[PDB]
Parts: structure tokens; C-alpha cells; sequence
């Protein structure tokens, strides 16, 4: 029971870190007017292409 | 005693690698710090 | 011109929001609701890193967004309350020209294009340094004069 | 007692040399208007940027 | 040129302190404490290879700082005691155009921007070569003509 809890918790943390990293990495492009997100960056961030 | 004296620092027992590891570790820190200062002095020297 | 909307607190005006290019921007330090219901109901992405809250403009019904540029040549710019002098990496205004509650107003070049958004400033003696948000060709960046405070 | 003294003395020297290098490679940036210290150098010497 | 930045650091003043860009500058070979209090309390960083001491300008007096540039085209430059001829990358003045104790004075271009600060010079017949502090892109450098004396 404990081993299952701890291993699942570790995975949840890994995901939270990835989502935090994704938001911080992409913000400077989505926050900027007239800016377009690079194709490769959109694939890495797992986000929709450009502004649509 | 049938033998003679052990009076030298040289005859410390084995498993004394702790002494070598500590001495080497500190010596390495000095060697690295010395290199850092030498490189900076070289750059400073060339700049005018 | 006329691309400026008011952001209001419950009991007062707190700051301004502006339509620039394809996105609507307001200062993140301003707490209030946009006077225009069309923008007030719009979701914004908050980033404390640049003191911005940004969202996409409903350009299908909001085609009056201002023009903008990333270029920042030396010279004077129009910031509504007068001219602002730009030199090096800083914008400078007259000491009596700045005030609290004025944050969110854009700085325009001689072509009417927005170059930066005003957040605040710092008193440098005979002149006041202006704290602004601007951008390069790729991403948004912020300029923060020493001792600057939010307006 | 002697070994401890000598080893500590050597460390103190290594630190002093590092601090000397830290000042010598940075001072010219402080003297120059704008204090335009490059990002990587700021991380290495543990120093603050011009707008700090 | 039309502005005074030359603050005395001693009663029997030998050289002057000045405000250039965001830094307070004075020759490292002159003794005394800068007047007007605000500069008096500043800590300075010294470099013996540049004969230069510098400190950060306080924000409230930042607006009084002189303009600075690294640009150094061949031609003539101005200073409080006359003109300066810049030729071959070196600054030269007429003999008798300055004396010991007149050091620390900036040399200005045609836009009123500082390009160099005088430390001393070498008297060669009718002309004197100047020992100056000058700047290149993101670096401080010094020029010292042979036989130059400290001022
Ligand atoms: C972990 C490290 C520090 C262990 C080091 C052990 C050292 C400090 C100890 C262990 C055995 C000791 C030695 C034993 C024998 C002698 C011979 C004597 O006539 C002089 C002291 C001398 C030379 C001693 C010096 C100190 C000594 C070397």
C-alpha cells in the first residue's frame, strides 16, 4: 500500500514539474503581441500551432 | 624486544589512504584555485 | 488613437488596458474590471515575470487595435501626456508629468505605432525614469529603472 | 595538530586566490559605464547585473 | 561643455570628480573626499592599472549625469579649457592649454557626449599628448603617451 502510494506520488510530481516548465517556456511567446511560436517549440510544448 | 624501533613517520600502517585522499583533495582545491587566478591574470595582463 | 479602455476597481479607476496588434494587454499590478464588457469577459493569461495579463483580441468585432513595432530608435515618442525622450535603453519624462493610476498607457512612435506600455517610473531628480514593457522581434521584455514603482 | 593546521591553511589560500580572481576579472566591468556584465560570467563569479 | 560636473574632493583640489553615464568617476592618484555629501559617502572600486576609481551614482541625482559614448571618430573635441585635437587615435592639446590639478575633466564630442577623461599628459614642444581614460564597446581602456606626467 505504501509503495504504491509513493510511486504514484512521484509520477504526479514529475508531471507537475513538466507542466510548470511548459508554461514558463512558452509564456514569452504567447505573452508577446505580434509574436509567432516556432514550429519545433510547439511540438515540444505540446501546444496548438501559432495563434489558432 | 627482539626487533628494533618503529620510529619514523614513514612506518604508519596501511589503510592510510585516508591521509592521501585528504591531502590530495586539498591539494586539488589549491591547484584549481591557482589555475583560475593564473588565467585571470593572463587575461588582465593582455588587456590595456 | 482611441484604443484605450479603462480598468475599474469597485470604488475607483485603477488603470488602463490597450488593444495592440492581435492581443489585448493590461498591467498585472492593476486590479479591476475592463469597462468594455466584450473584453471584461475575456480570459487572460497572467505572468508575474513581465507584470502582464494578456489575451487574444476578438478581431472579428474589434478591428480598431493599434499598430505596433519592435523598433526603438533614439528620439521622442508620444505617451499621451506629452513627449517622452528615449535614449540608450531608457525612456525619460518630466517629473510632474507622471502619476499613479496612469499605468497601462502605450507609448507611440512618429508613425502612430506602439513601442512600449507604461507601468511606472522613478524620480532621478530633474527627470523621471519611465518603467515600461517592450518587446524584441521574438519575445516580450521589460525595462525596470532603479527605484521605479508601479503607477 | 600540524596536519590539520596545514590542510586548513592550504584551503584558506585557495579561497583567497579565488576571491582575488573574482575581483580582478570583474572590476573592469564596474569601471565601464552600463556595467554590461555577460550572463555566463555573472553565474560564474556570483555577481549581480547592471539592472539589479 | 555648457555643464559643470567637476566636483572638488579637496580644499586644495587636485583634479575633479564627475558623473558619466551611471557611474561616478575620479582619478585614482588624487587624494581627498568628494564634496556635496551624496558622493562623499559612496564606496569606490579602485584599479591601479587604469588609475581610475568608480562608484554607482545615487538615483536621485542620476538625471544630472553626463551623456556617454564609445564613439571616437577623428576630429576635434571640446573641454572646459579649450579644444582637443584627436589624431591617430590620440588626444592632443596645445602646450599651456592645461596644468596639473586640471585632471578628471571629461572630453566631449560634438553631441556633448563624453569620450575620455584626462589624467595627465606629455609636454612635447608646442603640443601636449594627453593620458586619458577612454572606453570601447563594453570595456574600459587607458592611453598613456611616453613621458606623460600625472595631473
Ligand atoms: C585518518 C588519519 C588522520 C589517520 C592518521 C593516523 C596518524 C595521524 C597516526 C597513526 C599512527 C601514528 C604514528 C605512529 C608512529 C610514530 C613514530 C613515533 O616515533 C612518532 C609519531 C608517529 C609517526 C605517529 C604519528 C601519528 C600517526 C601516523
Amino acid at each position: 500500500s505504501v509503495a504504491s502510494f509513493v510511486l504514484l506520488s512521484m509520477v504526479g510530481v514529475a508531471v507537475g514539474m513538466c507542466m510548470c516548465a511548459r508554461r514558463r517556456c512558452i509564456t514569452p511567446y504567447e505573452l508577446t503581441p505580434g509574436a509567432t511560436v516556432p514550429f519545433l517549440l510547439s511540438l515540444i510544448c505540446c501546444i496548438r500551432t501559432a495563434k489558432a | 624486544a627482539s626487533h628494533t624501533t618503529l620510529g619514523v613517520q614513514d612506518i604508519s600502517a596501511t589503510a592510510m589512504s585516508w591521509v592521501q585522499k585528504i591531502t590530495g583533495g586539498v591539494g586539488l582545491v589549491v591547484a584549481v584555485a591557482a589555475l583560475i587566478l593564473i588565467v585571470v591574470l593572463c587575461v588582465s595582463f593582455s588587456r590595456h | 488613437n482611441d484604443c484605450i479602455f479603462e480598468v475599474k476597481h469597485e470604488g475607483k479607476v485603477t488603470g488602463y488596458a490597450c488593444l495592440v496588434g492581435d492581443k489585448v494587454m493590461k498591467p498585472a499590478h492593476v486590479k479591476g474590471t475592463i469597462d468594455n464588457a466584450d473584453l471584461a469577459k475575456l480570459a487572460f493569461k497572467r505572468s508575474s515575470k513581465y507584470d502582464l495579463e494578456c489575451a487574444q483580441i476578438p478581431v472579428h468585432m474589434k478591428s480598431d487595435a493599434s499598430k505596433f513595432t519592435h523598433e526603438k530608435p533614439e528620439g521622442y515618442y508620444n505617451w499621451h501626456h506629452g513627449a517622452v525622450q528615449y535614449s540608450g535603453g531608457r525612456f525619460t519624462i518630466p517629473t510632474g508629468a507622471g502619476k499613479p493610476g496612469d499605468s497601462g498607457r502605450p507609448i507611440f512612435d512618429n508613425k502612430g505605432r506602439v513601442v512600449a506600455i507604461v507601468l511606472g517610473g522613478a524620480n532621478e531628480g530633474a527627470r523621471t525614469a519611465l518603467s515600461v514593457v517592450t518587446w524584441n522581434k521574438d519575445i516580450v521584455t521589460k525595462i525596470t529603472p532603479e527605484g521605479a514603482e508601479e503607477w
